[PDB]
């Protein structure tokens, strides 16, 4: 079968489940940004920007 | 000239009455007689807090604050006696009333500020 580092080559003939594994890439970035997002906020102290 | 079912729910029973902008006049003080406030009453409009900054070195400076407690905040019903003194200023000494309020503000990013809104003695 494919090697272990080949998985993802079963995308290069099929259109569709690219953009299927795109969206889902950028799903996973989108989200990223956000759960950074809301742990900064979490964390962050706004009392002082000069110190 | 309102009733309570007119007020019920509006807000106006949190604000003290006003007076036209005719009422401009004197209200004069015969030395001689005894005087009292018969209805003191306190609206507050803005509720500042002072911040506390790291270093005492800049002047801390009051900053607006947002109330979370709704129209619960006024001061009213409030009376005592009003005292002519020998140089003819005037001594208001509070007796009774409603004279004091619990309230809630919030600084910007959230920290709670509770106080005793109050005019008592
Ligand atoms: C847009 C960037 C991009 C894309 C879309 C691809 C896509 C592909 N690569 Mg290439 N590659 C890239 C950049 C990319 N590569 C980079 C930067 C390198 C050097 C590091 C390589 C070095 C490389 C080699 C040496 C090989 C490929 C192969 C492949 C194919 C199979 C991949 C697979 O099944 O892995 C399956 C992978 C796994 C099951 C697990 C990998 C786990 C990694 C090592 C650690 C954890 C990663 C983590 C989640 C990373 C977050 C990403 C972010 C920080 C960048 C596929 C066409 C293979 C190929 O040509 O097949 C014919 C192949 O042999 N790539
Ligand atoms: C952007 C990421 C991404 C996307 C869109 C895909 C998409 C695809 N993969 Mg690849 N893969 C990935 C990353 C990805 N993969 C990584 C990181 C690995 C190493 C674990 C693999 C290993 C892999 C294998 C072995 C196979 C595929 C195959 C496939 C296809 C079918 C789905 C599947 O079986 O997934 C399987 C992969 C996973 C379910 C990823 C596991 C999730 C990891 C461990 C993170 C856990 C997430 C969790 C919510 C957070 C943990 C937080 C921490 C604090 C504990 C599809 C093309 C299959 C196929 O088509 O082969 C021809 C197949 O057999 N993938
Ligand atoms: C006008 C025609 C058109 C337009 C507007 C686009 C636009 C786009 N294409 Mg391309 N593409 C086209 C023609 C078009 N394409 C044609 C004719 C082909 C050959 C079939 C391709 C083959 C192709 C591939 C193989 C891929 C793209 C991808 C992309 C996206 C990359 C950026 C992204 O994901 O941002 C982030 C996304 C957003 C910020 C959201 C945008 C809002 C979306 C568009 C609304 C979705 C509703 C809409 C009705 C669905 C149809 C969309 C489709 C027209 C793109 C972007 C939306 C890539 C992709 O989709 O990655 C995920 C990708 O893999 N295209
Ligand atoms: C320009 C920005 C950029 C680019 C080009 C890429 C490109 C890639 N991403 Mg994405 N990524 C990005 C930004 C980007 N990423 C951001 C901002 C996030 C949020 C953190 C992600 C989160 C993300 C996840 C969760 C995954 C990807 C994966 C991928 C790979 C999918 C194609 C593949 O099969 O490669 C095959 C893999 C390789 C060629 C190896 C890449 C090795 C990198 C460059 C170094 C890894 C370092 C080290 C060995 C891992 C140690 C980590 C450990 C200590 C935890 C590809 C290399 C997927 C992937 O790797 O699937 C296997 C995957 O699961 N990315
Ligand atoms: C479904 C749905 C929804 C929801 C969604 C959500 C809730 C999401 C989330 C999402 C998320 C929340 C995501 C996340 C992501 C993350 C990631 C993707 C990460 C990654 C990481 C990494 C990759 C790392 C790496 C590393 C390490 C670990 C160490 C150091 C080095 C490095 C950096 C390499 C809604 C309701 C809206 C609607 C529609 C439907
Ligand atoms: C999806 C995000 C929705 C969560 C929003 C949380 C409210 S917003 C949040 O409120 C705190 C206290 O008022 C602040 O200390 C903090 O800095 C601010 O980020």
């Amino acid at each position: 079968g494919l090697p272990w580092y080949r998985v993802h080559t079963v995308l290069i003939n099929d259109p569709g489940r690219l953009i299927a594994a795109h969206l889902m890439h950028t799903a996973l970035v989108a989200g990223w940004a956000g759960s950074m997002a809301l742990y900064e906020l979490a964390t962050f102290d706004p009392s002082d920007p000069v110190l | 000239t309102l009733t309570y079912d007119d007020i019920v729910g509006t807000g106006l029973a949190n604000k003290c009455p006003t007076l036209d902008d005719t009422a401009r006049g004197a209200y004069p003080i015969d030395s001689s007689q005894t005087y009292r406030i018969a209805r003191l009453c306190l609206q507050p409009t803005t509720f500042l807090v002072k911040e506390e900054p790291k270093n005492k070195r800049q002047e801390a400076e009051f900053v607006p604050t947002k109330l979370v407690t709704r129209e619960t905040t006024s001061l009213d019903q409030i009376q005592g006696e009003l005292k002519v003194n020998s140089d003819g200023s005037l001594t208001f000494v509070e007796e009774d009333g409603i004279d004091f309020q619990p309230v809630t503000v919030q600084m910007a990013g959230g920290e709670r500020i509770p106080l005793l809104f109050t005019v008592k003695n």
